[PDB]
RNA sequence: GAAUGUUACCGCAAUAGUAAUUGAACUUAGUACGAGAGGAACAGUUCAUUCGGAUAAUUGGUUUUUGCGGCUGUCUGAUCA
RNA sequence: GUGAACAGCCUCUAGUUGAUAGAAUAAUGUAGAUAAGGGAAGUCGGCAAAAUAGAUCCGUAACUUCGGGAUAAGGAUUGGC
């Protein structure tokens, strides 16, 4: 379920950090307590590896990817590449892309079905990351958020969003997502969503700034507590009532 | 280790030597020397200098298109890294580099 | 007045005078303890500057930005042929500092040491040390007495050696002499490993390896009469003032009428002795060993030697070192390979380093290729091939 | 490194003296930054402070909208235009020299950056990184 | 400002800060002049030294003037506890005094320099200098009984407590000793003594608790009598001063066993002579001490002060004891309970749906067949963590990545990729079935050869 | 900070050099005698 | 730089000067401490401001290498030069 | 000849080789230059350098004594066949 973590001193778990349904990628800064972080809720169940990205422990947004696939940005080094592959069970694709973008955990929020892209990635990149992650792709932007990547959070069980997100365009991409979606705030009202934690099936990881309504909201949309599926969130209207 | 063909000439860049330019468009341009990054300044053509190798290959000389230089493909694929492929790899390299 | 300005002054007072050094091999002020436990080894060695390259290499250091990174960084190259010890020197401790007791040579000195001791070399006579070496005849009484001497009062011995001139690609062919203080405990196994070494050579290996900590010693660039602005980094006056701009405006003042010596006037500036501690060995490449600048990734039949030659070098046939930074001394100048004199293994030293690639590209001009195979197979054949 | 900034930093060229004018790189509205001051900025004896990419400054809206005007706020420095060598073994530099206007915290005020940003920069400034679109 | 003005700037008394101003002036400044000197230039030092005294004293008084709270239109509450602590009129006029004496000061030395700029000998400005330090000297004396209250109003306001009247919070109301102290103990953590003595709690206690992901502050207080208010203790007035002005939801306990020896007849007076106090509080009755008494075997005579005080429309009972704190929780959620519907009714004076635009969740088998870690077990995981921690800890350990990745046989796994053959990168010709590409290059090198194409 | 002539951190570099700072220079110093030992053995 | 039999090599050191300075990133930490707000310290690590000593590995700057190539006027009859 | 030009430079008739020289190119100066990023943050003070400089074309404001401002200003080209 939900678990509070941090890295050195940034509540920023997205930042440093990728986590899917089937691997996880922690950065090499420091130490081993947010590796030893992810195994307490993980252990040896699916790899975690160590890696960076463009030699900067920001891999989380320079990457996305989902079960099926990883994509890296061009600056990544083949060592590193090679390094994550042999890590990876070869279920998992990885493929270098080039375009004019850098940042595909910025410019890329998708998830094991669907995926969203920046309007301008350009069609070679938008093939080659259908083909690769088996996921269909749209052009969207999260209420005139271009960066769709960094300010949404998506899983196959719900979806996050940044709290100025307009009622109907939450509307309307929930229905292209095919999965609910709630406006809400992490690690104490900040409004990038989709760096300030990381989620996924049934595992979710936020800042220890996220205070207890807003980790509550999270269990509720992402539904990782048992009997949990957003049914309790009627109950934390209420409170959501009075703390507004 | 990434050696780079120059922007310009075409020679390698490698690791400690040249100058590299972004452009706002993220266009990344390495210069393998001064005389490079200089003419790119002065947005000489590198297709119209007897110097550059891309004129070389419109011109006819150091022919653009052959069966070995397509194993100099930067290729994007993690191969699983075996080490009978390493070495196999090595003497492919040994063998073109005769042929080329 | 109180300068209405604190600042820090110019120039380091320590380092004073700066005149030029005494000669062009700087002698060691200092050996590192002797630890009466470990074995009879060397303490320093001598080598001349071969020039510079550039190493990139993994670098493994918990807790630092640049773990399991490839930070580039510059290497010097010291020329450090085997040397042989010809003598030992015994030392007395005196109530008025450390004496000389006594010397003894090998039987047997070498032509380069020979020509040491002569200016006129061609027109002199060649008397060498003939009549000592005759101390060796049938009895030998002589030398032995001087050795038990040496072992019955030496605190401390020092064996003299001096570098394979011949072997250097230098154009001179005398040779330099110096001392080397011995360590290890049993004063008389010093004397006696010295004895077993007279006429040996003792290569760079024996006394350095990969990742040791070594202090370099050496005479620094000269350059001559200098102004003040750069000897002493003094600022420069405005614009076309009165008796120049480059120098100090303001020497003196009321009281004292006399000029400090801390005033930092101008001078001469470079070939003063220096020491700098804490060179990282990252290289100990064997004379013998073909490929000395391939590493464990390139394994390329390749050398150090740069393409076309160090600039203002040769093309180092022989055992050298290679050493993180940069060394005092200019390239052909003789350099002394000396311990940390201390426990230096701070995590810095203890980490091992590893090249991932080692620069042999030409330093003459731009050069793009790191042997002639590569500039061939760019630029493919030319007109004189065929 | 200071408040806001995530880990060490190591040094590089210095591009930035102070009263430098520097193209605006968020969508905040701000055209140039001028800068006044360099924050964690050394001390000596007639030396200007000097920014450098990634670097905290405090500068003032010399154009864009009127609200920003004639106020200081913190700025983090996204291109510096004078080459710098990277430990890579490279040097690099960019077309201009840019910042992006933040908070002491380090929080991005815009929702979005444009152009390239600096691969120190990004790495030094999670927020910058999470809300640029294009690392070098 | 607000909530635990703990950063006021400590105030020494009148002859310690008279002393601190003299001494830092005599050191920070320089003493050395001579009648040789011209007379401008002592006249620039005397005139330097009395500057600098003056703007020491301002320095101070304006730091004693801006460290406390201002207790003028802070906030009712507030406003009323020092009045009530520090009897506002005379903490105001110790204000007033030290504000009148930094004006004082200043004017002094105004007037001093502008005397001394005129100064015609070395002994007239010395005498002109030691007048203005003697001015503010006897200035601050005249100070003495203001700064030392003031140093003490200081403490305490720092020790006091720091409640949000804005926030969702508790507040017990009862006799002493009823057990409010040892309620406040068992439904939050906090110190507070539970002591059987008349007045256990002196002041009030705050203490924090969770309910449903909401923040709520308990708050106790020493309780009241039955005097009319016409005589009363500052003790109780700030326990009725904190039931008034705040929004808080109040509970009045009570003890229905021999203890408390105001009987219940005693309690339910209290109880309406209250109630002005509790027509907006949604009050709730809580009987304690229920595990010697069990009010279920009470005269129905007793029980009738019970029934008259359920009488009014919001109040309701409710048994616990301090042994038996199970009951704590059960009156925790009820109050909860009622504040949280009060605030949600003043307040008002949502997810998205798919909708149906297959794809369902997925969880791999060694999630599902995971072992939950714990941390005091001592079988747990081997902690990558502490496995860095046995071999140095952070900064020392040096993690060898090459351990876990995976590759199709160990016997290689610490390996190195060579990176480099003589220019045209290994990493770039790697690539599987490279005999196919070598044995089709070694065909067409067999069809040039025969066909003569090297000559 | 502290500077050099710091007692603590002396202490602390004394403390550190008595662990294995000191067998890693022992080690090294064993090593090397192995090869003086070959250029004589040769 | 003469003079201490002469030249040369290797040395000891009386004496004179001296130096390094400060900040921050983790760990220990969201732990002692707290009702909550918040927030410790030592040991091991890693960077950084100022100052001092070196060297051009790499990058920039500098050109009388007038080294190479180009351009205006003019002259050697034209070309080359 | 070049060139608007008796503007600057080369050559033709004609007149001179006259200013004590030789060997290096230390510091500091005399005269003339180049420079990575910022562009006056230096100085009492834009002190000194620098920047536009000719020709052709578009176009040219406040004021005014209606004569002027004006080459205002602000913009595009200049080679050879
Ligand atoms: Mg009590
Ligand atoms: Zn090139």
């Amino acid at each position: 379920m939900a678990t509070r973590t941090q890295f050195e001193n940034s509540n920023e778990i997205g930042v440093f950090s990728k986590l899917t349904n089937t691997y996880c990628l922690v950065a090499v800064g420091g130490s081993e307590n947010f590796y030893s972080a992810f195994e307490a809720e993980l252990g040896d169940a699916i790899p975690i590896v160590h890696t960076t990205i463009a030699g900067t422990r920001i891999i989380g947004r320079m990457t996305a990817g989902n079960r099926r696939g990883l994509l890296v940005p061009t600056q990544t080094t083949d060592q590193e590449l090679q390094h994550l592959r042999n890590s990876l069970p070869d279920s998992v694709k990885i493929q270098r892309v080039e375009e004019r973008l850098s940042a595909l955990g910025n410019v890329i929020c998708c998830n094991d079905y669907v995926a969203l892209v920046h309007p301008d990635i350009d069609r070679e990149t938008e093939e080659l990351i259908s083909d690769v992650l088996g996921v269909e792709v749209f052009r969207q932007t999260i209420s005139g958020n271009i960066l769709v990547g960094s300010y949404c959070s998506l899983s196959n069980q719900g979806g996050l969003v940044h709290p100025q997100t307009s009622v109907q365009d939450q509307e309307e991409l929930s229905s292209l997502l095919q999965v609910p979606l709630v406006a809400g705030t992490v690690n104490r009202g900040s409004s990038v969503v989709g760096a300030g934690m990381v989620v996924n099936d049934y595992l979710a990881v936020t800042g220890l700034d996220t205070t207890a309504p807003e980790l509550s909201v999270i269990e509720s949309i992402f539904r990782l507590q048992d009997a949990q599926p957003e049914s309790i969130s009627g109950n934390l209207r209420d409170t959501l009532i009075e703390t507004y | 280790m990434r050696i780079y063909q120059c922007h310009f000439c075409s020679s390698p860049c490698y690791p400690g030597h040249g100058i590299m330019f972004v452009r706002n468009d993220a266009k990344e341009f390495r210069f393998c020397r001064s005389k490079c990054h200089k003419a790119f300044k002065q947005r000489r053509n590198p297709r119209k200098l007897k110097w550059t190798k891309a004129f070389r290959k419109a011109a006819g000389k150091e022919l653009a298109v052959d069966s070995t230089l397509t194993f100099a493909q930067r290729r994007n694929v993690p191969v699983r890294y075996n080490r009978e492929l390493v070495a196999t790899t090595l003497k492919a390299m040994a063998r073109i580099e005769e042929i080329r | 007045s109180h300068r209405k300005y604190e600042a820090p002054r110019h120039g380091h007072l320590g380092f004073l005078p700066r005149k030029r050094a005494a000669s062009i091999r700087a002698r060691v002020k200092a050996f590192p303890k002797d630890d009466r436990s470990k074995p009879v080894a060397l303490t320093s060695f001598l080598g001349y500057k071969a020039g510079m390259t550039t190493i990139v290499r993994d670098l493994d250091r918990p807790g630092s930005k640049f773990h399991k990174r490839e930070v580039v960084e510059a290497v010097t190259v010291v020329d450090t042929p085997p040397v042989v010890v010809v003598g030992v020197v015994g030392y007395v401790e005196t109530p008025r500092g450390l004496r000389s007791l006594t010397t003894v040579w090998a039987e047997h000195l070498s032509d380069e040491v020979k020509r040491r001791f002569y200016k006129n070399w061609y027109k002199s006579k060649k008397k060498a040390f003939t009549k000592y070496s005759a101390k060796y005849a049938q009895d030998g009484a002589g030398i032995e007495r001087e050795l038990a001497r040496i072992k019955k009062y030496a605190s401390v011995v020092r064996v003299l050696v001096h570098t394979q001139i011949r072997k250097t690609p230098l154009a001179q062919k005398k040779a330099h002499l110096a001392e080397i203080q011995l360590n290890g405990g049993s004063i008389s196994e010093k004397v006696d490993w010295a004895r077993e070494h007279f006429e040996k050579t003792v290569a760079v290996d024996s006394v350095f390896e990969q990742n040791e900590m070594i202090d370099a010693i050496a005479v620094t660039k000269g350059h001559g009469f200098e102004g003040v602005t750069h000897r002493w980094g003094t600022k420069k006056l405005p614009r076309k003032t009165h008796r120049g701009l480059r120098k100090v405006a303001c020497i003196g003042a009321w009281h004292p009428a006399h000029v400090m010596w801390s005033v930092a006037r101008a001078g001469q500036r470079g070939y003063h002795s220096r020491t700098s501690i804490n060179h990282k060995i990252y290289r100990v490449g064997k004379g013998d060993d073909e490929a000395n600048g391939a590493t464990s990734f390139d394994r390329t039949k390749k050398t150090i030697t740069p393409m076309g030659g160090f600039v203002h070098y040769g093309e180092i046939k022989n055992d050298f070192i290679m050493v993180k930074g940069c060394i005092p001394g200019n390239r052909k100048r003789i350099v002394t390979l000396r311990k940390s004199l201390y426990t230096n293994t701070s995590r810095k030293a203890l980490e091992e380093v590893s090249l991932k690639w080692i620069d042999t590209a030409s330093k003459f001009g731009k050069g793009r290729f790191q042997t002639p195979a590569e500039k061939h197979a760019f630029m493919g054949t030319l007109k004189k091939d065929l | 490194s200071g408040n806001g900034a995530q880990g060490t930093k190591f040094r590089i060229s210095l591009g930035l003296p102070v009263g430098a004018i520097m193209n605006c790189a968020d969508n905040s509205g701000a055209r140039n930054l001028y800068i006044i001051a360099v924050k964690g900025s050394g001390s000596r004896l007639n030396r200007l402070p000097a920014a450098s990419l990634g670097d905290m400054v405090m500068a003032t809206v010399k154009k864009g909208k009127p609200e920003l005007r004639k106020k200081v706020m913190p700025a983090i420095v996204v291109r510096q235009a004078k080459s710098w060598r990277r430990r890579d073994g490279v040097f690099l530099y960019f077309e201009d020299n840019a910042g992006v206007i933040a908070n002491p915290k380090g929080e991005m005020k815009g929702s979005a950056i444009t152009g390239p940003v600096g691969k120190e920069c990004a790495d030094l400034w999670p927020r910058v990184a999470s809300n640029s679109g294009v690392v070098v | 400002m607000q909530l635990s003005w703990k950063d006021i700037p400590t105030v020494a008394p009148a002859n310690d800060l008279l002393d601190i101003v003299l001494n830092r002036t005599q050191r920070k400044t320089p003493t050395v002049i001579r009648p040789g000197f011209k007379i401008t230039r002592i006249r620039a030092f005397y005139m330097r030294k009395v500057k600098y005294t003056g703007e020491g004293f301002v320095e101070k008084f304006e730091d004693i003037l801006k460290g406390f709270p201002n207790i003028n239109d802070v906030h009712p509450f507030h406003r009323d506890l020092m009045d009530t602590l520090y009897e506002k009129n005379h903490y105001k006029i110790s204000l007033a005094a030290i504000s009148r004496a930094k004006s004082l000061v200043e004017q002094v030395a105004r007037d001093y320099v502008r005397l001394l700029k005129f100064g015609q000998s070395l002994f007239q400005c010395k005498q002109l200098k030691r007048a203005a330090l003697g001015r503010m000297a006897t200035i601050v004396k005249k100070l003495r009984d203001p700064l030392a209250y003031l140093e003490q109003v200081r403490q305490h306001i720092g020790r006091l407590p720091s409640i949000d009247p804005n926030t969702r919070t508790l507040l017990i109301c009862g006799y002493p000793n009823v057990g409010k102290s040892s309620f406040l103990r068992c439904i939050t953590k906090s110190d507070v003594d539970v002591q059987p003595y008349a007045f256990t709690t002196k002041s009030l206690y705050v203490g924090h608790f969770d309910y449903k992901y909401l923040r709520f502050q308990a708050i106790d207080t020493p309780g009241i009598l039955d005097r009319p208010t016409e005589e009363m203790n500052n003790i109780e007035m700030q326990s009725i001063y904190a039931i008034a002005h705040l929004r808080s939801c109040v509970l009045y306990f009570m003890d229905l066993s021999e203890q408390c020896g105001f009987t219940i007849e005693a309690q339910v007076k209290l109880f309406h002579s209250i109630k002005p106090l509790f027509a907006n509080k949604s009050v709730m009755v809580v009987i304690n001490k229920t595990d010697i008494i069990r009010p279920e075997d009470l005269d129905e005579e007793r029980a009738q002060l019970l029934e008259s005080v359920k009488e009014v429309p919001g109040v309701e009972i409710m048994t616990s004891s301090c042994q038996l704190e199970e009951n704590v929780m059960e009156v925790r959620n009820k109050a909860c309970e009622k504040l949280l519907a009060s605030r949600i009714e003043n307040k008002l004076k949502h997810v998205a749906q798919p909708q149906a635009r297959k794809r369902t969740p997925f969880i791999p088998e060694s999630v599902k067949n995971l072992k939950k870690y714990d941390p005091e077990d001592p079988n747990r995981r081997k902690l990558a963590r502490d496995i860095e921690a046995e071999n140095g800890g952070a900064g020392v350990f040096n993690v060898n990545l090459k351990d876990k990745y995976l590759l199709e046989d160990d016997e290689w796994k610490n390996d190195i990729m060579p990176e480099i053959l003589d220019g045209k990168n290994v990493y770039d010709f790697l690539d599987p079935e490279i005999a196919a590409k070598l044995q089709a290059l070694e065909e067409e090198e067999e069809k040039l050869e025969n066909e003569g194409f090297y000559n | 900070a502290k500077s050099l002539r710091a007692s603590s951190h002396l202490n602390a570099k004394s403390v550190k050099r008595r662990g294995v700072f000191q067998k890693a220079v022992d080690a090294r110093e064993q090593r090397i005698s192995d090869k003086l030992k070959e250029d004589l053995l040769k």
